[PDB]
């Protein structure tokens, strides 16, 4: 895998990719590494599939009870604690699991990486995955917090591309998020093989590719 | 030392048409250069209209299909005899595999039925429980061999339409059962020439609104 | 009296009062009425009202596709037993492939209700079931106590004004065992039976419960405009 | 383990030890808590038959809970201390786990809760101690104001009182106390809560404690002079 | 997690029209080293199973124990024991499945591989595997350890699939069967001229064969074979 | 995470520590303050193996929170000291240790003296002038050595200091990206923005 | 003493049944089923006029489909409440649906009989719990300490009980529309209730399948009232 | 069962009252009489033995005052064995808050742990609670000098001078009425032997009937010492003071 994950003027841009591998052999073409906790929360998957979805589900019952006891939403920040809490409780049992808790609450956009280890961060900008370091560079060096959605929109959508060509691990398909104020919104699920092609001719980039 | 794991070999797969769905596998089970049993049943009707097959260490998959049979007959009981859906059926599966994350079923389980709005379903696990929904699968030994043939021939992938060289792709036209059980045979046929933990016997099973039906065929016996 | 405090006191005459209570509880229970043939059981249970605003308290609870019965009394404690009826019948099934004797479950049934019986701190169980079921030997009715006492019967019944569907049933023993291969007819007797034990109210659409269990039968609960037949 | 049911239903439907744990609180000393437009005031009877006492070492009767939240009581005091600690700990372990500090309305939910646990617990009897739990919520300007029970029910209050005389308290408050207009300032605040307690008290010199709790963590307690000042104005306008 | 010490090599067994068969050697191995000749293996429940056993003797005979134990405990309050409600071959074999499965699960197994060969109630011939592992499976012919390598062969040429089952006699059963017996006490190392046979019928019951023994053997063809190659006298 | 200094001077303590996170062979963040105030005069620096450093600290800073809440006053920085080493000296022992390396920097108001304190992750605990924990000390402990005086300012402290982490950004292999620079005195803990 | 779980020579058992007289002490809930929703109205009963009786929580959402009313000891019913909160969302973890409103009611009602000599003594307190599924519907069930359910198509319990389940007898019918049973569940309420009806003392709930459980805001029934109050004057 | 014969020792009384924490008062009444008196310079414990016999061994004996650590002591009224549980009790707790923080225990946590001990006798456990009032006497560098006592409810408060044990309602008013804020060591040793003096239900106050301490400043520079009087040294004092 590849993720990835900013917060802008905006709220929040959530990219993954969509394959899954056992060994070198290719298992999935397309599966859904973002999980709709609550019309205000995402989280991001990479490493193991089941404890990804196992843990990050088990969290949005919690997120949910917490709702119900309090009567309003809970916060990213209390969110990716709880997570964070889980991860230490199976401490060197060997989890595999990586993922961002993105999110709008009172504070504004918040957005928290937490991994198996029980490391828990506050920050602009994740990535995560096999692939990450491919996505950070296209990231850093285009990344600004006065981004127009429909642009930020494509940043997050072409790091990930650019991590889907270069890492064997990474590729299929990228599916897009963005988190406002009023929730989350859905952008769609983007075949890197077309995705690719077009932004070739389109941006001129992959020059060394031949198509 | 002693190692409670096995490998029983053998190869299934699942396809979901469009108001139908087939759970296929073969019946060959085996150890090492040893077979086993050439017709040992690998695809169980579960019931409420769902079927399921682990595949992989035989023991973890009888015992992984005996506790969801279980598990079906309980949510009868609790839940005033309502239907268990195919979503809530991959659901209480997850848990059931993830309560052994440290000692997992060797298993790689597939279920097929009809969603909620009578559309065919395949779901598709792995050992620990994560899960999702599928069109393909197959799962098991020769699973390499046959999931590109399906990419393919069920998908259209890496097909175009001819005169336009590339440009427009060909059209995602849906399958019929007879169609699909083609594919399901040529499969295994195919699988069963270049793999040898696969032979012996096919068995499939089609689940449709008017409920499990079955279908048998020989394999090469080599 | 002074011996009534708890179910470990016997009293002077060698009585439990607290068993004798309890067996009181489904006294004031409403009535359901059991029989069988030599190929199915039934189960008939008249259905109690809190009110008419009300929906009337189900009386027959499943156990196995072969096996089943009609509560009379505390509710909450037919759940327990029938739950632990549905354990020890799946139990069977899943260790020894085998479909549990309708004998055997009421040998099950004696032991748990027994030991509520000699213990301090607990309680006796405040409910009478009626245990039908077919297996390897054709088809059985049962009776259980929360005394403990099980027994195997033809026909029975328990609950309010029991007594006159028993009556009833010990004239109509003859008949009624010799119609094999008639679900409707069995369950028409049942109905007839349990008819002895009606004052003012009669059997009417959400009034009436029945259940069966038999040779090419998996035990079936019949309520609402299922039962609109028999009535 | 001592497992005896203690609290336990009568014929007439009442649980007796939770009643007789409310007459505990009615033997208690008088504590009171009035919440005005922007802060919040707990007023606490010190009863004169104890004299040579240590004040600097006494436990004083209102109890900060975290920096933000108060917590006064009425009854047997060796049983608030265990809620008090209970509480204290909540406190830090919600801090801990979803790093917020807890609301008024959450840690009085949670003491209440405790109170509640210890009526159909075996082997066990209930608190004898009714409590006034005040504070403000973070980065929240609004005042909290809550009591609790023995039976383990909760709920906020514009001004309240529990405790010995409690009635008459509660008699002079109700009809003082405006809701469309509370004590805007911190000065009528604290007038109005030495006021209600003079009604009972008996003397207005140690035996009456105030403490007054302002939004964003600014607690304080009243010195003797300050709380005499009050006193003396408030007599001094009632000789007319 | 354990080791076998004393173990029993091969059991084998096939269905035939009325029943099925089953046979297992009178070995009782310590390594290399033939140490009891007296041990029987195979052991029946009732008159309508038989369990076969190979591998470790010491879980054997925790296993004999349990099935006798079986017994007792299905007799309690059942007065259709000897009728209805007596133990079928499916009752047992599911009992010792869950048995090894659970054992495996506890990292304790029972180091053995089982066939529960019998014939149910309603006539049907029941045969099933279960080994140390809780793996089971069922097939015309089941054989344990070298018996699966050699045996099986031979008697799936007799009964290659489940059509063949009605056209097998007894008589030809228990002939392929005693060649197996034979083949295996040429070639498994660990194997004893001395075996036990049993048969389930649906008709003419249990009969239980001990102190038979492989006869008819081939040697003659020894005294012709000189040297490793070269050498001549 | 890696470097963690601490340096006490004339009027007050010190801590400097690392800004880097690192996850596998990516940097995922250059702003992390390693550090806990477990009461308005006493700051806990820390470091060591992921996700355990954060958690030890908490649990910390929970327990010091709860005494000066129970009992209305603060605890001395020779007090935390030695609860934080019986905690790390029972955690070595424990079926899984904390491996936590901690540096405690708090004013004393009862004696008006600054207070440096270094514990691992074994339970040693030692009080110093200046300390650090890894192989921080091994580049900069011969500059402190050289330059420290007992009165030193909190300026002439921060000099030193920048000496100290201008070594080790020339000797280390290592990109820790800078240091958050934290000041322990009478009047509380403050954080130096520019440095 | 006596035991806890004593039976009395009647066949009951006496501390479920002292439980019930604490209930015909608890203020009053009601609750009407519709084809439309069902409703649930609850009297406040503030025991003193500086208690903000906004704070008084007698309606309760148990899940987006499932509401809750209650009467009597009502401290005893925040674990029940959270037992069926967390039954709720964790039956959604494992089968990725809701949960029936009945098997939600069973879930609670095995609580009430784990009491002996588990917790010491029986529940204090009733629970009306109202709901929606897709396969029985609008639903409409009484929880006790007994252990026992029934469903209902309309429910009055607490103190003035028996009076307001004689005026449901007569008012309900099949066909009631939402805003029917709305008015009728205040006018029942101001009937029974001892200080008079309002917006401050009584609050109102309703369930449907598009909106879900939603607590009444205290001008919205405001109005409720003021459209009661005529409609008795039209006649 | 066992039911029958509980007398259900945590309960409260119609009147919101605890039955046995009561009776436990009513025990402690008949004890004999425990005086502490706080000073500016130092504190004074002292408290009067029961009806003792001339065979009794006074220099090995000690039935009321104890040593909890270097800077704390109590003096006991009620029974002496309950009291010796609550002491070995409160000992351990000053040295694990020694281990643990590598300062001696202020005085008011040592009291509150005890107070909380004997607060679980009365409300959880069926357990009868310990039959003992304590009062301690300590100094830590936080309150300096301080005086608390504990009863069986588990209530604890802080005094300038109190008295437990019998007689309290007499003592009290005498110490009431002499008790000056400015007063030193010196003086408060004679106010509590005074006060004993005329409280006591023996004829007449003698050294054999008294266990005596103080705990002083009066050590050499910035630092506490405790004296536990011998049975020579309340002789002398006695006679100082003009009683004998
Ligand atoms: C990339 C692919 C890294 O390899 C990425 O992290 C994905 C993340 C991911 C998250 C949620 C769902 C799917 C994918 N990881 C994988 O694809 C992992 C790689 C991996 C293997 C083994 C591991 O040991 C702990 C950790 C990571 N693959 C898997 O988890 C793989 C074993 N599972 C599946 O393929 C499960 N699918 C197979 C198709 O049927 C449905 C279930
Ligand atoms: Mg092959």
């Amino acid at each position: 895998t590849t993720t990835l994950a900013f917060k802008f003027q905006h709220g929040v841009i959530v990219a993954v990719d969509s394959r899954a591998t056992a060994g070198s052999y290719i298992s999935s073409l397309r599966m859904n590494k973002v999980i709709e906790i609550n019309p205000y929360l995402l989280g991001t998957m990479s490493g193991c599939a089941a404890d990804c979805q196992y843990w990050e589900r088990l969290l949005a019952k919690e997120c949910r009870l917490y709702y119900l006891r309090n009567g309003e939403r809970i916060s990213v920040s209390a969110a990716s604690k709880l997570l964070s809490n889980m991860m230490l409780q199976y401490r060197g049992m060997g989890l595999s699991m990586g993922s961002m808790i993105c999110g709008w609450d009172k504070k504004g956009p918040g957005l928290y990486y937490v991994d198996d280890n029980g490391t828990r961060l506050s920050g602009q900008m994740f990535s995560t995955g096999s692939g990450n370091t491919y996505a950070y560079g296209v990231l850093d060096s285009n990344y600004k917090w006065d981004l127009s959605v429909e642009d930020a929109l494509y940043l997050g959508k072409r790091s990930i591309l650019a991590a889907a060509h270069r890492d064997a691990y990474s590729g299929g398909s990228v599916n897009l998020y963005h988190v406002t104020e009023d929730g989350w919104i859905y952008h769609g699920n983007h075949d890197v093989g077309e995705l690719f092609w077009k932004v070739k001719e389109e941006e001129g980039s992959f020059n060394n590719v031949i198509g | 030392q002693f190692n409670p794991y096995g490998d029983n070999g053998g190869t299934i797969l699942g396809i979901a048409g469009e108001d139908f769905a087939v759970l296929a596998g073969d019946t060959r089970n085996i150890t090492d250069y040893s077979i086993n049993s050439r017709y040992e049943p690998k695809v169980f009707d579960c019931g409420d209209n769902i079927v399921m097959s682990a595949n992989g260490f035989a023991a973890d998959g009888d015992a992984l299909v005996k506790r969801f049979k279980n598990s079906v007959k309980w949510y009868h009981f609790d839940h005033n005899d309502k239907k268990l859906s195919i979503n809530s059926a991959a659901r209480n599966i997850q848990h059931l595999l993830y309560s052994r994350r440290f000692f997992p079923y060797y298993v790689y389980n597939i279920i097929a039925g009809l969603d909620e709005d009578g559309k065919g379903a395949v779901y598709s696990f792995d050992p620990v429980g994560s899960y999702q929904r599928e069109q393909c699968r197959a799962g098991g030994a020769a699973a390499s061999l046959i999931m590109p043939f399906l990419d393919n021939q069920v998908n259209f992938k890496n097909q175009y339409e001819p005169g336009t060289n590339g440009k427009v792709k060909k059209p995602l036209k849906y399958l019929s059962v007879e169609e699909v059980i083609k594919l399901v045979r040529d499969s295994f046929t195919s699988a069963t020439e270049r793999h040898i933990q696969v032979g012996d016997g096919l068995e499939i099973l089609i689940v449709t609104k008017d409920g499990v039906r079955k279908e048998f065929y020989e394999l090469k016996r080599d | 009296n002074n011996y009534d405090g708890d179910t470990v006191t016997f009293s002077p005459t060698g009585r439990l009062f607290q068993v004798e209570y309890a067996l009181e509880a489904i006294k004031q229970g409403s009535v359901t009425v059991g029989l069988r043939s030599n190929t199915h059981a039934v189960l008939v249970a008249l259905k109690r009202n809190a009110d008419e605003l009300s929906s009337y308290q189900k009386k027959i609870i499943k156990c196995d596709e072969h096996m089943g019965l009609s509560l009379a009394g505390l509710a909450p404690d037919a759940r327990v037993l029938s739950n632990y009826l549905r354990q020890q019948c799946n139990y069977s099934s899943l260790v020894f492939n085998r479909k549990l004797a309708v004998e055997r479950a009421g040998h099950l049934l004696c032991d748990k209700a027994q030991k509520n019986t000699q213990s301090y701190g607990g309680r006796p169980y405040g409910v009478g079931l009626l245990i039908i079921g077919y297996d390897k030997s054709g088809a059985h009715l049962l009776e259980f106590q929360p005394s403990g006492n099980v027994t195997e019967l033809y026909g029975t019944a328990i609950g309010a004004r029991s007594q006159g569907a028993k009556t009833y049933l010990e004239r109509t023993l003859d008949t009624f065992i010799k119609i094999d291969g008639n679900p409707d007819e069995l369950i028409k007797a049942g109905v007839e039976a349990i008819s002895q034990s009606l004052r003012d109210e009669s059997l009417t659409v959400d009034n009436l419960s029945i259940a069966i269990v038999g040779k090419d039968t998996p035990f079936t609960i019949y309520d609402g405009e299922a039962v609109a037949k028999y009535i | 383990g001592y497992d005896r049911a203690l609290s336990i239903f009568s014929p007439d439907g009442h649980i007796f030890q939770v009643e007789y744990a409310l007459e505990a609180v009615k033997r208690g000393t008088c504590a009171v808590g009035v919440k005005g437009k922007n802060c919040v005031v707990l007023g606490c009877e010190r009863r004169s038959t104890l004299k040579l006492q240590d004040t600097r070492i006494t436990p004083s009767k209102v109890s900060k809970i975290d920096s933000h939240v108060v917590l006064s009581f009425s009854g047997l005091n060796a049983d608030s201390r265990i809620l008090i600690e209970k509480a204290r700990v909540e406190a830090q372990s919600h801090r801990l786990t979803l790093e917020d500090p807890v609301t008024v309305e959450y840690l009085t939910r949670y003491v209440a809760g405790v109170q509640q646990r210890y009526t159909q617990s075996g082997g066990v009897r209930p608190f004898g101690v009714s409590t006034l739990i005040a504070g403000f919520d973070p980065r929240d300007d609004e005042p909290k104001l809550y009591q609790t029970e023995p039976s383990g029910i909760y709920s906020s209050w514009s001004a309240q009182t529990i405790g010995r005389n409690s009635k008459t308290v509660r008699e002079f408050l109700e009809k003082n106390y405006d809701r469309k207009e509370p004590p805007a300032t911190v000065e009528e605040c604290v007038k109005l809560t030495v006021r209600s307690l003079l009604e009972v008290v008996q003397t207005g010199a140690k035996n009456i404690e105030i403490t007054v709790v302002k939004p964003d963590s600014d607690i304080v307690a009243l010195s003797s002079e300050e709380i005499n000042q009050y006193v003396t104005q408030i007599e001094q306008e009632k000789q007319e | 997690t354990q080791q076998p010490i004393v173990t029993g090599t091969s059991v084998i067994s096939m269905k035939y029209d009325n029943g099925v068969i089953i046979a297992a050697d009178n070995l009782g191995s310590y390594g290399s080293l033939l140490r009891f000749n007296g041990v029987e293996r195979l052991i029946p429940v009732g008159d309508n199973t038989v369990v076969g056993i190979s591998g470790d003797i010491s879980d054997m005979q925790h296993i004999e124990r349990l099935l006798k134990d079986l017994v007792t405990e299905n007799a309690y309050d059942n007065p259709l024991a000897d009728a209805e409600e007596a133990l079928e071959p499916s009752y047992i074999f599911e009992y010792l499945a869950t048995v090894m499965y659970q054992r495996r699960s506890k990292m304790n197994p029972l180091w053995n591989a089982i066939i529960v060969a019998g014939v149910q109630s309603n006539g049907d011939q029941f045969l099933r595997y279960v080994n140390l592992l809780g793996v089971t499976y069922s097939s015309p012919t089941l054989a344990t350890g070298f018996g699966a390598h050699m045996a099986n062969p031979l008697l799936r040429k007799v009964v290659d699939r489940e059509s063949d089952i009605p056209k097998t006699t007894v008589q030809v059963a228990e002939e392929a069967i005693v060649n197996a017996m034979r083949v295996l006490y040429y070639r498994d190392a660990r194997s004893s001229r001395n075996f036990s046979l049993a048969i389930i019928d649906k008709n003419t019951g249990l009969t239980f064969k001990k102190n038979l023994q492989v006869e008819n053997m081939k040697w003659d063809f020894a005294k012709d074979i000189k040297g490793y190659g070269t050498q001549k006298i | 995470m890696d470097i963690i200094l601490g340096i006490r001077v004339q009027d007050s303590v010190i801590l400097a520590s690392s800004k880097a996170v690192t996850r596998g062979i990516s940097v995922l963040k250059d702003s992390d303050d390693k550090t806990r105030q477990l009461s308005p005069h006493t700051l806990m620096s820390f470091a060591g193996e992921a996700g355990d450093t954060v958690q030890f600290a908490e649990y910390i800073q929970a327990n010091i929170q709860l005494y000066s809440i129970r009992e209305d006053y603060e605890l001395s920085p020779q007090a935390v000291s030695s609860f934080v080493r019986q905690e790390l000296a029972k955690s070595i022992r424990s079926r899984r240790p904390y491996q936590v390396n901690v540096l405690i920097g708090g004013y004393d108001k009862k004696k008006n003296k600054p207070e440096l304190y270094q514990i691992d992750y074994l339970g040693t605990k030692v009080e110093l002038p200046y300390g650090a924990h890894g192989y921080s000390g091994f580049y900069t402990f011969s500059l402190l050595d050289h330059h420290y005086r007992p009165d030193m300012t909190t300026e002439e402290g921060l000099d030193l200091l920048k000496l100290c982490v201008q070594e080790l950004e020339k000797r280390m292999p290592m990109d820790f990206k800078g240091v958050i620079v934290k000041i322990v005195d009478k009047d509380g803990i403050r954080q130096v923005d520019d440095f | 003493d006596r035991g806890v779980s004593t039976f009395s020579p009647e066949g009951r058992l006496f501390q479920v049944e002292y439980s019930l007289e604490a209930i015909k002490l608890g203020s009053t809930a009601i609750g009407i089923a519709t084809k439309e929703g069902v409703v649930l109205g609850v009297e406040k009963r503030a025991t003193s006029p500086l208690l903000e009786s906004d704070s008084i929580e007698k309606i309760v959402e148990i899940d987006r489909h499932i509401g809750c009313a209650m009467s009597g000891l009502t401290a005893d019913a925040r674990s029940m409440i959270e037992h069926a909160r967390t039954a709720a969302v964790t039956h959604n973890l494992y089968y990725d649906e809701d949960i029936n409103v009945e098997s939600l009611t069973q879930s609670v009602c095995d609580l009430a009989l784990r009491f002996g000599e588990l917790m010491s003594r029986p529940f204090g307190v009733a629970l009306l719990i109202a709901g929606h599924d897709a396969d029985d519907g609008y639903q409409l069930f009484h929880a006790e300490p007994s252990g026992t359910f029934y469903r209902y198509n309309a429910k009055a319990i607490g103190s003035g009980s028996e009076g307001a389940q004689a005026e449901l007898l007569n008012e309900w019918h099949s066909s009631l529309t939402l805003k029917e049973a709305e008015l009728l569940v205040l006018k029942i309420l101001k009937q029974v209730m001892e200080e008079k009806l309002d917006e401050n003392n009584a609050q109102l709930s309703c369930i449907t399948k598009q909106d879900g459980f939603k607590i009444y805001d205290n001008e919205k029934t405001a109005e409720l009232i003021k459209e009661l109050k005529e409609k008795e004057a039209a006649e | 069962g066992s039911r029958r014969y509980d007398s259900r020792t945590t309960i409260f009384s119609p009147e919101g009252r605890l039955y046995q924490v009561e009776y436990a008062l009513e025990s402690i009444s008949h004890a004999g009489t425990a005086i502490g008196i706080m000073a500016s310079d130092g504190i004074v414990l002292a408290a009067e033995r029961k009806v003792t016999s001339t065979l009794l061994e006074q220099d090995t004996s000690t039935e009321k005052l104890y040593k909890l650590n270097d800077k704390i002591a109590v003096a006991v009224a009620g029974l002496t064995a309950d009291a010796e549980i609550l002491i070995n009790t409160a000992r351990i707790h000053a040295q694990n808050y020694l281990k643990t923080y590598n300062e001696d225990i202020p005085v008011e946590i040592l009291v509150r742990r005890l107070s909380d001990i004997k607060q679980g006798y009365t409300q959880h456990g069926g357990l009868r609670p310990f039959g003992v009032s304590f009062i301690y006497a300590g100094y830590d560098d936080r309150y300096g000098y301080q005086l608390y006592t504990s009863n069986p409810s588990g209530n604890y408060t802080g005094w300038k001078a109190i008295s437990v044990g019998a007689n309290t309602s007499a003592a009290q008013t005498l110490l009431q009425m002499d008790y000056k804020d400015d007063m030193k060591v010196d003086d408060a040793i004679e106010l509590a032997l005074k006060t004993l003096s005329k409280t006591t239900d023996s004829s007449a106050l003698t050294y054999d009937r008294l266990e005596f301490a103080t705990i002083r400043k009066g050590a050499n520079d910035g630092e506490v010492y405790q004296k536990i009087f011998k049975p020579q040294e309340i002789k002398d004092i006695l006679v100082k003071t003009g009683i004998t």
